[PDB]
């Protein structure tokens, strides 16, 4: 299973059934037949396969990398450094894109179970999704089709700039 | 460009220091190519005269193949003498003149400052 602490749910409140009529409903009838036809075939079927598989057991592993240094402390035309600091930022890159596909999954989820409250119930995650759209605007937006690790730095170094001096100006 | 270099010893096809390089091997790339070529050579000399291509004139096809290996190896035996020979010079005029070739201070990326092209 996942795991829910990167996907915060909250826990469910289900009223009970209390009716006011004599006429039975065909929906608990319908899914009295849906445990007996489905759910009982089904969940045997998977139970076969489940010991089917506990029978040859093998693992796999999640790919760690290790931290080599960033761009900023690489030698200028040094390709031997550079290409270890690009493909880092790279492999970044698409972890931080991952993130913000993440919070964007969280967003919609919140919506959609909040359902007619959701402008009101869903004001953290709405916080939390400008947030990263705003860090990652500021990160990686401008760049092009020909990204690179030294025109990232050089788009922040000039943020720092535009900063530092408008910090000068309010000084 | 190296006419004063091989001016004081003249209308030498492999001097002796051409000794002192690793002569090429009989498997090389260039030498299977120049075999392949004069194969070709055999062939067109076959197809010209309206001779079976691939049957006719066997002996003529292996000396074909021989006489442009043969020519091929003492032409790239030269060709890596001289460029051994551009090498030793370029290095030599380097460590000759220090005070023409400076070390350049190599310096990181957190101190040169490149200007951002925003692509929108």
């Amino acid at each position: 299973s996942w795991d829910k602490d990167v996907y915060p749910e909250p826990p469910r409140r289900t009223p009970a059934p209390s009716p006011q009529t004599s006429l039975p409903n065909p929906i608990t009838y319908l899914t009295k037949a849906f445990d007996l036809l489905v759910d009982r075939p089904v969940t045997l079927v998977r139970e076969f396969i489940e010991r089917q598989h506990a029978k040859n057991k093998y693992y796999y592993y999640h790919r760690e990398f290790r931290r080599v240094p960033d761009i900023t402390e690489c030698h200028e035309k040094d390709v031997l450094c550079m290409f270890e600091a690009e493909m880092q930022w790279k492999r970044d890159y698409k972890v931080d894109q991952e993130i913000v596909n993440i919070i964007q999954e969280r967003l919609k989820a919140c919506q959609q179970r909040e359902g007619e409250s959701h402008r009101q119930n869903c004001a953290k995650e709405l916080q939390q999704f400008t947030q990263v759209v705003k860090a990652y605007q500021d990160r990686y937006h401008d760049l092009g089709a020909h990204y690179s690790a030294r025109k990232c730095l050089a788009k922040q170094k000039q943020r720092m700039l535009a900063e530092r001096k408008a910090t000068k100006e309010a000084a | 460009m190296m006419t004063g270099r091989q001016a004081r010893a003249p209308l030498q096809f492999l001097p002796d220091e051409a000794r002192s390089l690793p002569p090429p091997k009989l498997t090389d790339p260039r030498l299977a190519y120049i075999g392949f070529l004069g194969y070709c050579s055999g062939l067109i000399d076959n197809a010209i005269r309206r001779r079976p291509v691939l049957s006719a004139g066997l002996h003529r096809q292996f000396l074909y193949i021989t006489s442009f290996v043969f020519v091929g190896y003492y032409l790239l035996k030269r060709q890596d003498y001289m460029y051994a020979v551009r090498d030793h010079d370029m290095f030599s005029y380097i460590k000759s003149h220090p005070e023409d070739f400076p070390e350049k201070d190599k310096k990181t990326y957190r101190e040169v400052f490149e200007e951002f092209h925003p692509v929108r």
